[PDB]
């Protein structure tokens, strides 16, 4: 899945 | 007043990637609106060769932030950002796309 860095 | 240059609506995470890897300064950034989760905003930003993806959270209050300190609006929020590091270990001071 995407992914965030603040995630 | 004149519109943000920052809001992109919705386009996919590989052509905010595209776009934003031919800026020239760090901290280019834009707001889209995520494909992956309707509703929600996500900030793409430029830093060195590379570029990262942030969610714009949203809390009980209804507020928005990236890690502690909450905002009334994406602007407010975006407008912070500009003098305070976007990331926990890196210095991402947002800025403009040219």
């Amino acid at each position: 899945k995407p992914f965030y860095v603040n995630v | 007043m004149k519109p943000h240059p920052w809001f992109f609506g919705k386009i996919p995470r590989a052509k905010a990637e595209e776009m934003l890897s031919k800026q020239r300064h760090d901290g280019a950034f834009l707001i889209r609106e995520s494909e992956s989760a309707p509703g929600d905003f996500s900030l793409s930003v430029k830093f060195g060769n590379d570029v990262q993806h942030f969610k714009v959270l949203r809390d009980g209050a209804g507020k928005y932030f990236l890690w502690v300190v909450k905002f009334n609006s994406l602007n407010e929020l975006v407008d912070y950002h500009r003098s305070t590091s976007v990331s926990r270990n890196q210095q991402i001071f947002l800025r403009d796309i040219e």
